[PDB]
C-alpha cells in the first residue's frame, strides 16, 4: 500500500529526512539552502508543510531533531562549515517563515559539515558534527536554560591527516541509543568506521572499528538496544552490501553478524526501527528493504518495497 | 528506468508513516510509505484486546509445571483458552470480510485458522488419549477443519457434472465423474450432501427397476450412512459391522447392473466399510485420505502416523496454500515447526499460539547457557523460550503501531512474560514507555501509575517535563 | 521400493515372453529354505529359495543375543513411568548407559561383519543404522533434556564421532587429490586455490582441528607469509594456536575462547595488507569461520550436517537453536537421498523420532527393534492407544499396544522361523517380557510357538519343559513327546 506522495518544495537536491519524537513531524534540508518542516494533520492524514526557511549560504546536508524533553530544537550542517540551531516559536503563524529562530551558529570547522547528530537525552543537549577537516566535533548546552550556551565538549581527528582531494568523500555519525549503556558513538570516515566510548577520563577514545569495508560507506546508524544486552549497528556501504555488527562488552567485541549485498549496487540509506525490531536499506537498485532477525540472530528479508 | 539513483528511506516512530526520498537532481518528491502489510483496522485491534484477555486469564495456567486434579483441571482450562482463541480469530475473520472483502488478508486469516483448527483436533481435546475418551468432540473438530481448510467440493463443481450434458450417452450417473464426487463426500464426512447426490439420479430410476437387488443395497447402505456414530466408539464398532455385513451381501450376489455400475456400488460400500486400498483411491488430497481412514477404517490416533505417511504416498503436500504442511507437522508431531509459517500470515496469531502451546507443554524452553553469570538482560532473545519470544516481539511490535489502545497489551505482554527478571523488565519498560501516544489526563495518569508500579523515577519525571511544556502549558 | 533377488542367477526358468510359466512358491518352516517349482512340460526342476537378505551369520546371532542381555538387563527401567527424586535420575542413568550398550554390540557385530566378507551389502547397511544411532544418542541419550552446558565434554564427543563415522570425506584420498603440486597456472602457490581453503575450512566445520593445522603446516604458514607479511603471519599462526586448544570441556572455556577468536578476527580486519587480494580475503574467511559468522559456516559447507555441526561448535553451543540451525543448513545443501541415514537424522534432530524406525527396520530389523525399545524406554515414544468401556481383543501383535512392542513381537516371531535354538530363549523372553499384553495372550503365542523349538540335547528338551511349567501348557508338553515315540 503506497500512499499519495507529495512535493518537498525544494529546488534543488534533498539530502536528509528525519522525524521528530513522536513521529508526527518531518525535518527536510535541500541544497537550495532550506529547512522545511512538515506536521501529519490529525483530520485529514495529510502532510502538510509547517515552516520553511532559508537557513545557510551553502548547501544543507545534514539534520536533526533534539529530546523533546527539551523543547523544539533542529540542528543542521551545511557545506557552509556551519552547524545552526533553531528553536521553534509557537507564537508565529506557519509557513511564515519566521517560525524558527537560530539560537546559535558552531564555525570551529574549518571544513565543510556531513553530519550532525544530536547526542542521547540522558546525557543532556549534546551533539556531534563531522567534515572534511576530518575532525568530529561534541557539543553540550551546559547550562539546559540558555540554549545557546554551547560549549565545545570535545574534538577527535577520526583521520589523522584528511586526504582532501577530489570531495569524494563521506562523513556519519550515529549514537548510541542506549538508556543503560556507556556513553558512545560510531563515526564512519571514507572506508573507515570506528565507535568511540566515554572513559573514566570523560574524554572519547577509539574502543573498536568495524572492519570489512572494501568502499565508500554511505551510512551507518546503531540500533536502538531495547531488551537486547549487546549492541547492534548496521551500514550501508558503497560497495553494496549492508553489514550488521554485533558489539559486546565484557571492552568491546566485535562480531559481525550478516552480510547482504541484495541491492547489487551502493546501498544509500540504513535506518532503524524505535524498538531496533525492524532494519532498512536502499540503494541504486530503488529498492527499500526491510529486515528482521531470526531466532540465530542471523538477518532476514521481511520485505521489499518498490 | 534503470537510472541509477541514489535512494533513501527512513523508518519513522510510527509503523504506518515512513519516508523514502531521492538525492538526485529534479526529484524532489517525499514518498511516505507504510509498513508492508500492517494491519492499522479497529477490527484487528479488537482481536488483539481479546487474545490479551485470554491470555492475562489464564493467570497461573499460561505456565506449565513439569492436586492429581490440577493435571486434569489445567488441561481443562488450556483447552477453553484454545477454544476462546479460535473464536475471536473466527470473529476477526468475518469483521474483514465484511469490511474489505476476500483480500489479501483474508486469505492469510483462514489459513491461520486452519492450521489453528487442526492444531486444536490433535491436541486440545484428547490431551494425549485416543478418540474413545471423546468420540463426539473430537470427529466435530476433525470434520470441522476438514471442511473449512479449501472450498471443494465447492457447489460450482456440484452442478458442473449434473450439467445434464449427454455427449457417449451418458445415464447421468453411469459417469466416473459422478461417483469420485460422491466418494469425496463419503471420505470428508459431508453425508447429508452424499445422500442428496444419490437422491439425485438413480437411487429408485435405474435401479428400483433394473436389478432388485442391488437397489436394496444402494438403498439400506443410504441408510446407514444416515446413522454414522458421532458419540458413542461402541455403536461404531457395531455400525462398521453392518456396513461389512452389507459389502459381503452384495459382494457375491444377483449382478442385474452394468458391469461398471456393478463396481462402482462396491467401491463406494468398500470405502464405507473402511477398505484402505480404496480410501486412498478416490482421494484427491492427503488430507482427504486421512480423514477417511480415521471415519472409515479405525478411529485410533495411534496409527495417524502410518495414516499420514499412506496419504503422502497418494497426494503430495500441495506448495500452493502455506497451511498444508504446517498441518502435516502437527499431526505428525513437530510443532514448533508451524509458528515461523504462522508468523508469516500473522504475527499476532503466531504469538498467541505459540503461547497456548506452551500452556499445554508442547513446547518447551530446552535453553541452559550459563553457571557463571549474575548484565545480560535478554527478554528479547533465544535464552527464554520460543513462545517467550514471539510474545515478546508482539510486544515491542505493537509499540510502533501507535495505537493508545494497545499500549496497555503491550506492556502486559512485557510485564506478564513468564522469563526475565523483574530488573530486566524494569528496564525495557523504562525505555518504551516514554512513546506512549498519551492525549487524555486518563492516559498520563495511566503512564504513571505504570512508573509508579515499576519504580521508574527518572522516566516519571521527563515524561513530566516534556509534560511541563505539553501539559504546564499544553491543556490551557 | 522392493528386492528384486535373483533366485538362481546361474540357471533361471522363466525367459520367454511366450507360454506365461505356472509359477508356484511355498514358504518353508525355516526362513532360510523356501522352494519354488513350475507346474509344465519339461521343467522339473526345483529351486530352493532363501528369504531375500536373510541373516544366518553366526555373528549376527551373537548380535541378537548382545541385544537381548540388554534388554534383559535393563530389567524394571526398560519400562518408563510417566528413590522420589532420584527415580528420575537414576533412571536416565540406566537407560543412557544401555544405549551406549546397544551402539557397543553394534560396533562389534559391524567390526566382525569387515573382516568375515569384508564390505558387503550387509556392512554398509549396518554401518548406516549405527550412523543413525549415533545420532539419537547425541541428541538424546546425553543432556536428557539439558543445554550442552550441562555437560560439554560428552556431547561434543559425540557429536564429532557421529558426524566424523557418517561418510568418509574428506578421505586421504582426495586430501593427495588437491596436493598434487600441479603449477598449470604461472606460479600456482601452494594454497592460492580456493581448493585448498575449502578443504580446510571443512576439517575444522567437522571438528577435525588436528588434521586442519597439518594442512596449514603443509604449504605456506612460514613460507610465503614469514617473509611476505609478517603481519597476517602472527594472525594465521596464533590462530593455529587457538585452534590447538578449542575447549572440550568447560563451557567457560569455550566462552572465552571465542572471546580471543573474535579478537583476532577485528585486530586482522583492519590492518596492514601486505598480502594477495585474494589470500588477503581466505584468511579472514578462515578466522569468520571460526569465529562462528553464520553467513560463512554456511557458505564452506558441502552437506547440512557440516553445517548443523559447525554452528554448534563455532558460533552458539546451545540445543535451543537447532532448530533454526537446522533450517539454513537445509536452505544451503538439501537432504541427500543416496544414503537411508540422512533423513532419519533430520528427522531425530528435528523431534519427530518415531519416523526413523521405518527407515531402521529396513536397513536391520533387529536393531530398529531394540532401537525403538529403548527409544520407549527413555519416554521418547509411547503408546497413545486406548481400551473400550471396561469390557476377546487380546492380539498382542497388533498396533494396539506400543509400536515398540509391536517391533519387538515381531522381531520375536521372525526369530522362530531361524532355526537357531539359541536365539529361542530370545523370541520367548522378549515375548514374556513385553510390557504390553495379558498375561493368557502371551501364553497362547508361547503355546503355539514353543513346539517349533529345534530341541536336540537333553538340555535343550529340559528346557522346554521349564517354560511348559513357567507358563502353565502341560498338554503340550505331552505332545512334544507324542512326537519323541513317533519321531
Amino acid at each position: 500500500p503506497h500512499m499519495q506522495p507529495f512535493d518537498s518544495g525544494h529546488d534543488d537536491l534533498v539530502h536528509d529526512v528525519v522525524y521528530d519524537f513522536y513521529g508526527r513531524h518531518v525535518a527536510t534540508c535541500s541544497s537550495d539552502q532550506h529547512i522545511k518542516v512538515f506536521k501529519l494533520d490529525k483530520d485529514t492524514s495529510n502532510w502538510e508543510l509547517s515552516d520553511s526557511w532559508r537557513a545557510h549560504d551553502s548547501s544543507i546536508v545534514a539534520i536533526d531533531w533534539a529530546s523533546p524533553e527539551y523543547g523544539r530544537i533542529i540542528a543542521s550542517a551545511s557545506y557552509d562549515k556551519t552547524v545552526k540551531l533553531w528553536e521553534e516559536d509557537p507564537d508565529q503563524e506557519e509557513c511564515s517563515g519566521r517560525r524558527w529562530n537560530k539560537l546559535c551558529t558552531l564555525n570551529d570547522s574549518k571544513g565543510s559539515l556531513y553530519s550532525v547528530k544530536f547526542a542521547p537525552a540522558h546525557l543532556g543537549l549534546k551533539l556531534a558534527c563531522l567534515g572534511n577537516d576530518g575532525i568530529l566535533r561534541l557539543y553540550d548546552a551546559l547550562e539546559p536554560s540558555d540554549l545557546r550556551s554551547w560549549t565545545l565538549t570535545s574534538e577527535m581527528k577520526v583521520l589523522s591527516i584528511p586526504p582532501a582531494n577530489h570531495l569524494q568523500s563521506d562523513f556519519c555519525l550515529s549514537w548510541c541509543p542506549s538508556r543503560f549503556s556507556p556513553e558512545k558513538l560510531a563515526v564512519s570516515a571514507l572506508e573507515q568506521a570506528i565507535i568511540y566510548q566515554r572513559g573514566k577520563d570523560g574524554k572519547l577514545h577509539v574502543a573498536a572499528k568495524l572492519p570489512g569495508h572494501k568502499s565508500l560507506i554511505r551510512s551507518i546508524s546503531w540500533a536502538p538496544s531495547i531488551g537486547r544486552w549487546y549492541q547492534l549497528i548496521a551500514t550501508g556501504c558503497k560497495d553494496g552490501r549492508i553489514r550488521i555488527f554485533k558489539i559486546t562488552e565484557k571492552n568491546l567485541q566485535v562480531e559481525l553478524l550478516s552480510e547482504h549485498d541484495d541491492h547489487n549496487g551502493e546501498v544509500w540509506s540504513v535506518s532503524w526501527n524505535l524498538t531496533g525490531t525492524i532494519l532498512s536499506s536502499a540503494g541504486d537498485d530503488g529498492k527499500v528493504r526491510l529486515w528482521k532477525a531470526t531466532y540465530s540472530n542471523e538477518f532476514k528479508c521481511m520485505s521489499v518495497i518498490t | 528506468n534503470g537510472d541509477k539513483m541514489p535512494l533513501k528511506f527512513k523508518l519513522g516512530p510510527l509503523s504506518y508513516q515512513n519516508m523514502a526520498f531521492i538525492t538526485a537532481k529534479d526529484k524532489y518528491k517525499l514518498y511516505p510509505v507504510r509498513i508492508p502489510r500492517l494491519d492499522t483496522s479497529k477490527e484487528f485491534s479488537a482481536y488483539v484486546s481479546g487474545l490479551f484477555e485470554i491470555y492475562r486469564d489464564l493467570g497461573d495456567d499460561r505456565v506449565f509445571n513439569v492436586n492429581s486434579n490440577f493435571a486434569k483441571e489445567h488441561n481443562a482450562t488450556v483447552n477453553l483458552a484454545m477454544e476462546a482463541i479460535l473464536n475471536e480469530l473466527e470473529v476477526f475473520i468475518g469483521r474483514v470480510k465484511d469490511q474489505d472483502g476476500r483480500v489479501n488478508r483474508f486469505y492469510e486469516l483462514e489459513e491461520s485458522l486452519t492450521v489453528l483448527n487442526c492444531l486444536r483436533t490433535m491436541y486440545f481435546i484428547l490431551d494425549g488419549q485416543d478418540v474413545e475418551e471423546n468420540r463426539s468432540e473430537f470427529i466435530e473438530s476433525l470434520l470441522n477443519w476438514i471442511n473449512r481448510s479449501d472450498g471443494e467440493p465447492d457447489e460450482e463443481y456440484i452442478e458442473q457434472v449434473f450439467s445434464v450434458k449427454d455427449s457417449a450417452g451418458k445415464k447421468v450417473f453411469e459417469t466416473q465423474y459422478f461417483w469420485k464426487l460422491l466418494n469425496q463426500l463419503v471420505l470428508r464426512g459431508l453425508l447429508s450432501q452424499a445422500i442428496g447426490c444419490i437422491e439425485r439420479s438413480d437411487l429408485l430410476p435405474y435401479l428400483s427397476d433394473t436389478c432388485a437387488v442391488s437397489f436394496d443395497a444402494v438403498s439400506d447402505s443410504i441408510e446407514l450412512l444416515k446413522q454414522y456414530p458421532k458419540d458413542s466408539s461402541s455403536t461404531f464398532r457395531e455400525w462398521k459391522n453392518l456396513v461389512l455385513k452389507l459389502s459381503q451381501a452384495f459382494g457375491s450376489s444377483a449382478t442385474d447392473i452394468s458391469g461398471e455400475l456393478r463396481d462402482y456400488i462396491e467401491d463406494f460400500l468398500l470405502v464405507i466399510g473402511g477398505n484402505q486400498r480404496k480410501i486412498l483411491q478416490y482421494s484427491r488430497t492427503w488430507y482427504e485420505s486421512f480423514c477417511g481412514f480415521l471415519l472409515y477404517y479405525i478411529p485410533s490416533l495411534e496409527l495417524s502416523a502410518e495414516y499420514l505417511q499412506m496419504s503422502l504416498e497418494a497426494n503430495v503436500v500441495d506448495i500452493t496454500n502455506d497451511w498444508e504442511q504446517p498441518c502435516v507437522d502437527i499431526i505428525s508431531g513437530k510443532i514448533h515447526s508451524i509458528l515461523p509459517v504462522m508468523e508469516s500470515l500473522d504475527s499476532c496469531t503466531a504469538a498467541f499460539t505459540a503461547m497456548i502451546c506452551e500452556a499445554k507443554g508442547l513446547i518447551e524452553n530446552i535453553f541452559e547457557g550459563e553457571k557463571n553469570s549474575d548484565m545480560l538482560e535478554d527478554l528479547f532473545s533465544y535464552r527464554n523460550g520460543m513462545a517467550s519470544y514471539m510474545l515478546n516481539s508482539f510486544a515491542f511490535e505493537l509499540c510502533s503501531l501507535g495505537d493508545k489502545e494497545l499500549w496497555p497489551v503491550a506492556i502486559g505482554l512485557i510485564a506478564l512474560s513468564a522469563t526475565g527478571t523483574r530488573s530486566a523488565k524494569k528496564m525495557v519498560i523504562a525505555e518504551l514507555l516514554p512513546h506512549y501516544p498519551f492525549v487524555t489526563n486518563d492516559d498520563i495518569e495511566w503512564m504513571l501509575s505504570i512508573c509508579v508500579e515499576w519504580r521508574l523515577p527518572e522516566i516519571a519525571k521527563e515524561i513530566y517535563t516534556t509534560l511541563g511544556n505539553q501539559m504546564l502549558s499544553a491543556h490551557n
